[PDB]
């Protein structure tokens, strides 16, 4: 069975002017880390990088066996723009965090107030 | 705040009779009953959150499978808070120990929490305590493969308004005085008071019964469960190549948590 999977992603970076300007990517996979896919992507446009606090996306997906999806693993390389040179990090790609649908995950950044969260849900496509 | 029945009888007596000094006494018929603290909802609408704490990596660079034990420990400090924010003071103690079972929307975990509501105060009570999560599991690492075992703590937070309610029947005996003399000696229902002043969270429900409808909250944040999340990935020397896989092993549930 194929599923509509809806990802709700929230970006956080403590620093007073409206929302953050995340660039990079976030990817998911079910059980095989080589079968990962982007759920969000934004190229580094520095000062032109879009403001984004929440991002929503629906994707069609299935498992190895077509069975229901019980598990999803996420990671990200997500940054904020070099006010001077050195970028804020909201997520490092070495960190993978998985959950069942209905549980949200957090990817941690280089400070307690820089991070990303991802929530997902599924309905038969 | 707290509606003081006596003070409001005091005010009634002064307004109605012109008394300048008032003395009331609860009649032995006076009763409080059907005490009930109820949560306004029971499904926390905020999802639990998986946080990764540390990881333990084990490289099996040899040609045979190995068994490896990975063990984790974590000490979480966590909080519960309750209070009545709109209450009532009658002549006798009014309080309730209430237990609540909360679920989380879109999932399957249940938490149990209890608090004592004293209807007569707005004082807030908080407990902060530590909990030591400890978990371990024995993994088989195929040859030429490494494993990353990440320790995950699943956090939940809740802030739930509760209804703080009871019924009251019976009367106060009230003495009003003016200019050195007693000018009134009457009985006044709490229903009568509710008819007199509709701004006291009391309503006349008929048959002489007044209903009190006040409010408060139960709020908290705790670890709900630990998970060991295991990823196997081929080492460079693999060649044939082990198949990368992530699987999850249940660690522990919190004591007050069930499914
Ligand atoms: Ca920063
Ligand atoms: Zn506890």
């Amino acid at each position: 069975t194929v599923y509509n999977a809806t990802f709700t992603i929230n970006f956080y970076n403590e620093g007073e002017w409206g929302g953050p300007e995340p660039y990079g990517y976030i990817k998911a996979y079910l059980t095989n880390p080589d079968h990962d896919f982007e759920i969000w992507k934004q190229d580094d446009w520095g000062k032109s990088t879009p403001e984004r606090s929440t991002y929503t996306q629906t994707i069609k997906i299935s498992s190895d066996t077509g069975s229901p999806i019980n598990q999803m693993c996420f990671y990200g390389d997500v940054k904020e723009y070099d006010v001077g040179n050195a970028d804020d990090i909201l997520a490092y790609p070495s960190q993978k965090v998985c959950s069942t649908p209905g549980v949200t995950v957090r990817l941690d950044g280089d400070e307690k107030g820089s991070y990303v969260t991802i929530k997902y849900s599924l309905t038969p496509a | 705040g707290i509606i003081n029945i006596q003070d409001e009888i005091n005010n009634y007596m002064k307004e109605v009779y012109g008394a300048t000094t008032v003395k009331s006494t609860y009649d032995p018929s006076f009763k409080v009953f059907n005490e009930s603290v109820t949560p306004q909802f029971t499904e926390i609408p905020t999802e639990p959150v998986n946080n990764q704490l540390t990881t333990k990596r084990v490289d099996n660079t040899g040609s045979y499978p190995v068994e490896s034990t990975v063990s984790f420990t974590w000490t979480e400090t966590h909080t519960e808070t309750s209070a009545v924010t709109e209450g009532v003071k009658a002549g006798t103690s009014i309080s309730t120990k209430q237990s609540f079972k909360f679920g989380f929307v879109n999932s399957d975990v249940t938490l149990t929490v209890s608090a004592e509501y004293n209807y007569s105060t707005t004082n807030t009570t908080t407990t902060t305590e530590t909990h030591t999560w400890s978990d371990s599991t024995k993994v088989t690492i195929p040859p030429k493969t490494y494993v990353e075992a990440a320790y995950i703590i699943q956090n939940g937070t809740y802030n739930v308004p509760v209804n703080v309610e009871c019924d009251m029947s019976g009367t106060l005996f009230c003495r009003g005085y003016r200019d050195g003399a007693l000018i009134a000696a009457v009985y006044v229902s709490v229903a009568d008071l509710a008819d007199y002043n509709p701004n006291l969270n009391l309503t006349n429900k008929g048959d002489g019964i007044a209903h009190f409808k006040g409010s408060g909250f139960i709020e908290g944040a705790q670890g709900l469960r630990s998970i060991i999340q295991v990823t196997e990935y081929p080492l460079d020397d693999n060649k044939g190549r082990s198949t990368p896989i992530t699987y999850l092993i249940n660690g522990s549930l919190a004591p007050n948590v069930t499914l």
